[PDB]
RNA sequence: GUUCUUUGUAAAGUGCCUUCGAAGAGUCGAGUUGUUUGGGAAUGCAGCUCUAAGUGGGUGGUAAAUUCCAUCUAAAGCUAA
RNA sequence: UUGACCUCAAAUCAGGUAGGAGUACCCGCUGAACUUAAGCAUAUCAAUAAGCGGAGGAAAAGAAACCAACCGGGAUUGCCUUAGUAACGGCGAGUGAAGCGGCAAAAGCUCAAAUUUGAAAUCUGGUACCUUCGGUGCCCGAGUUGUAAUUUGGAGAGGG
């Protein structure tokens, strides 16, 4: 059919013709091995779903205002940021530790300028594939962004 | 065609101009509505003056330069120079114009003056629903009217 | 924010990056139909400026129309007139190409409402569009009062009409002595001009 | 005579069922007897009569559907009101008279007071 | 993994579950009762003279039926509303707009004797 | 003709069941102004083009 | 006019000091062509081509260069009489 | 092998919506010639008639990338006036506004551009119940390629 001839040639007529070099610098992706200690790591610090959200809540209703709490009775959170327009700004300001790209963006402008921003910040970075896996440890369906600001001891 | 000497005439009537022919005789019906749509106004907007305070500006260009006249707004430095907030003033009748400035120190004091004698003669009822009632002036600007200097 | 970022790379049309993806894209949209429904936006941070929101009843459509001047149609050329109006092949179609594209884009989908259109990207057959839709009867936009202005039918068919941002350019409605013939409507500021005005006592 | 409307509404279904058979009975005889007869002004009763009973039996089950479709979202199309069809298409008041959050707090801030120029 | 074969080169749509309406209200919530019953087949019998000499000779009853009614709703009127058998039905349009019918009786019944009970004669 | 649509024997049907005078007791009701048939048609004297 | 519910350690307004202050691109603009206008070295519009800037840009009814001033803040949208 | 993601389809899928009529007035496109110039080609008739698309009880316009050169005016529209004026035009025939001034009527506004990041706080739908132009609870989904709140230049925000 014609969606899925438009969709092969769509990357055969990206690779013949000579990319410029702010693109290409995908596809040199993190390797099979290495993306497996940086996934494991990162699935230590998902965020809180809406199901463990709840909960927290209750606890958070029951103690504050009750046991005369300063809102503090829930531990400081360590989950991994996501957002583009959110994780752009923390490395502006000097927050993020490391950066997690993915590489099939499909408007891809909208994360050319990160590793060029990256760089200049002096945060380091990673061009990872796949923008379904980074959606997964956010609990979405694609995050193509995947940050730390701090980390446990 | 041209003959026995006259003034030469530049009458535009060579198109179609009886198909645009507006004669008003409505003038009297319409007045009626006029007066019927600011009397069933007032009856609704319960006695508030039918219309905003609004300041004294003088004309630009020289032929009226030298005549003041009723503006829109009262010119949001002027507002704060007579005590009050513009978003507050809009509630009261003091109508606000912010594109506009100040650099005639007599027409800004004649303008601060203006809302002065406003506030004076002003009685704002609360909301919650006392309603002392102080039956209804139809003008605000014949109560404060604008005065030559 | 990443939308400052976009919003000055898209100014860098002829730089390599830009040109590259430029005949990339202009390929993968002739292949497809004239009009055809597109997931998201091409540009996200030109299209969120533009009205556009990322949730249900939103939807962006990708049009393509024939460059160049409007031919008269006039059979074998005879135009059957004084030499003034003989003119063929230099008539310019006072209408842009850009509301011609909302115009085609809002006879397909007529249950939506045009709110806004942009350029993509263009070649010399085909100049591309990317139309803002929204859905009237969507409960999103009956409710979020910032948007329900649309469901009120005098907006029925903006884009057929004018009142969208190329339709209000075309008919030159702005603010100044430039704009004197088209401020408030040509055909009524004409009217008005044109207008035996007599009243009951003579003046 | 003829059949009245507020006695038909306390019979059940069954008896409006079988007396529209005996009114459509008696319409076929004087039918019979029109054509030997140089004016039978009886058979007008017998057909307004059984318009009387196809109306209440309409309004029967009509009223029977309305109350099992009776508090529940989509409802049948003809038990809803018409009224118009770009009234039908308009806001609601509850979506009409929405305001945005933002206002809201302008409106409860600032809201047109009640005044008056004498002092 | 490998692919799967395929032994054709044309790729045709695939066959999709089709799913039954379950529509959450009906269309009209009543229905409408029948259009075209046996009294509505029956109008009137014909009783002109010709139309009468048909009835004691050749055992054929003559009546005015719907213009929507076939032979099939015209044998089912007339067996139901006389309870007699039906050999054969006979219809033509007359040049006045309404259909008449040539219902003939099988050889046990007597067409003569039920037009009395009927009444005209 | 004799081999026709049912369409045009409709129309056939009603022209043939307008073509009759008037009642008699119409002429005499109160306030009666009609005196003839005024829409009378004769398959000779003008045709009804179908 | 009466009456029932307290929204809320909620929201909003104003003073002083300090740091900032993000503001719309094949768009503005220019050339050319056609059309239009009272708009005249080109009023508006449209096609094609070129294609911006950030103490910037548009306008200031004669084309151009240079030096100032005045005035607004485009390329997004809503709204009674 | 299995489960996602992206894009593209299918169904008499669940619920909706578009057509046509009318068209005096309104918003656009398209677009003549008769006529006038005592001929006629620019021009005029006319940015009109006819043709086409799209609305409402009004529509459109509308809160300045405006007018101004002033002792400065201050969204839009309409009327009086400016004015048959400036100007346009085989500078022939003819065409032809706008600022100010008086009056009618008066109303102002919000999106994009920000990190909520100590918690997507946002919303459709389905279902159950209820005080049913909706509300509450629960469950899928939309959505981080950004939905809410805050902010719109008249400012405003982070802070103290």
């Amino acid at each position: 059919p014609e969606y899925v001839r438009v969709q092969r040639q769509k990357k055969i007529l990206s690779i013949r013709l000579k990319v410029p070099p702010t693109i290409a610098q995908f596809q040199y992706t993190l390797d099979r091995n290495t993306a497996a200690e940086t996934f494991k790591l990162f699935n230590k610090y998902r965020p809180e779903t809406a199901a463990e959200k709840k909960e927290r809540l209750t606890k958070e209703a029951a103690a504050v205002a009750e046991g005369k709490s300063k809102q503090d009775a829930s531990p400081k959170p360590y989950a991994v940021k996501y957002g583009l327009n959110h994780v752009v700004a923390l490395i502006e300001n000097k927050k993020a530790k490391l950066v997690l790209i993915a590489n099939d963006v499909d408007p891809i402008e909208l994360v050319v300028f990160l590793p060029a921003l990256c760089k200049k910040m002096g945060v380091p970075y990673a061009i990872v594939k796949g923008k379904a896996r980074l959606g997964t440890l956010v609990n979405q369906k694609t995050s193509a962004v995947a940050a730390l600001t701090e980390v446990r001891a | 065609a041209i003959s026995k000497n006259l003034p030469i005439l530049k009458n535009h009537f060579r198109k179609h101009w009886q198909e645009r022919v507006k004669v008003h005789f409505d003038q009297a019906g319409k007045k009626v509505s006029r007066r019927n749509a600011r009397a069933t106004r007032a009856a609704k907007i319960a006695p508030r003056p039918l219309d905003l305070l609004r300041p004294v500006v003088r004309a630009p260009t020289v032929k009226y330069n030298r005549k003041v006249r009723a503006g829109r707004g009262f010119t949001l430095a002027e507002v704060k120079a007579a005590g009050l907030t513009a978003a507050y003033a809009r509630t009261i009748g003091i109508a606000v114009d912010h594109r506009r400035q100040n650099r005639n120190q007599e027409i800004f004091d004649a303008n601060v003056q203006r809302l002065k004698e406003y506030q004076s003669k002003i009685i704002v009822f609360p909301r919650n629903g006392k309603a002392p009632e102080a039956e209804q002036v139809l003008s605000a600007a014949a109560t404060f009217p604008i005065a030559q200097p | 924010g990443a939308y400052k970022y976009l919003e000055e790379l898209q100014r860098k049309k002829q730089s390599d990056v830009l040109r590259f993806l430029q005949r990339v894209r202009v390929w993968e949209y002739r292949q497809k139909n004239v009009i055809h429904r597109a997931a998201r936006p091409t540009r996200p941070d030109k299209a969120r400026r533009l009205g556009y929101k990322a949730k249900q009843g939103f939807v962006i459509y990708r049009v393509r129309v024939r460059r160049g001047n409007r031919k008269r149609p006039v059979p074998k050329g005879a135009t059957y007139g004084k030499p003034t109006n003989q003119g063929v092949n230099e008539l310019k179609y006072q209408r842009s190409l850009r509301a011609t594209a909302e115009e085609r884009v809002g006879r397909r989908a007529a249950n939506l409402r045009v709110l806004n259109s942009y350029w993509v990207n263009q070649d010399s057959t085909y100049k591309y569009f990317e139309v803002i839709l929204v859905d009237p009867q969507h409960k999103a936009i009956r409710r979020d009062a910032r948007y329900n202005w649309i469901c009120d039918p005098v907006h029925k068919h903006r884009e057929a009409r004018g009142l969208t941002a190329t339709g209000k350019k075309s008919r030159g409605i702005n603010k100044g002595h430039k704009f004197n013939n088209t401020k408030a409507g040509r055909r009524k500021t004409w009217k008005r001009q044109n207008t035996l005005s007599l009243w009951r006592y003579r003046k | 005579a003829g059949v009245k409307a507020y006695e038909l509404r306390t019979k059940s279904k069954e008896q409006l069922a079988s007396q529209l058979v005996d009114l459509k009975k008696e319409l076929a005889e004087l039918k019979v007897q029109k054509l030997s007869r140089p004016s039978l002004p009886k058979i007008k009763t017998v057909r307004k009569s059984i318009a009387c009973v196809l109306t209440v039996i309409n309004e029967q089950q009509r009223e029977a559907v309305r109350q099992l479709y009776k508090g529940k979202k989509y409802q049948p199309k003809d038990l809803r009101a018409k009224k118009t069809r770009a009234l039908r298409r308009a806001l609601t008041k509850f979506e009409a008279s929405q305001v945005t959050e933002k206002q809201r707090k302008k409106q409860i801030a600032f809201p047109q007071r009640k005044y008056a120029i004498k002092a | 993994k490998a692919l799967k074969v395929r032994t054709s080169a044309t790729f045709r749509l695939p066959k999709t579950l089709k799913l039954a309406r379950a529509p959450k209200y009906a269309s009209k919530a009543v229905p409408h009762y029948n259009r075209l019953d046996s009294y509505k087949v029956i109008e009137q019998p014909i009783t002109s003279e010709t139309a009468m000499k048909k009835v004691e000779d050749g055992n054929i009853l003559v009546f005015q039926v719907s213009m929507k009614a076939n032979k099939y709703q015209i044998k089912k009127a007339v067996k139901e509303l006389y309870e007699v058998d039906v050999l054969k039905v006979n219809t033509l349009v007359r040049p006045n707009g309404t259909k008449k019918a040539y219902v003939r009786l099988t050889a046990d019944y007597d067409a003569l004797d039920i037009a009395n009970r009927i009444g005209y004669i | 003709a004799a081999q026709k649509s049912f369409r045009i024997k409709q129309k056939m049907a009603k022209a043939k069941k307008q073509n009759r005078p008037l009642p008699q007791w119409i002429r005499l009701r109160t306030n009666n102004t009609i005196r003839y048939n005024a829409k009378r048609r004769n398959w000779r004297r003008t045709k009804m083009n179908i």
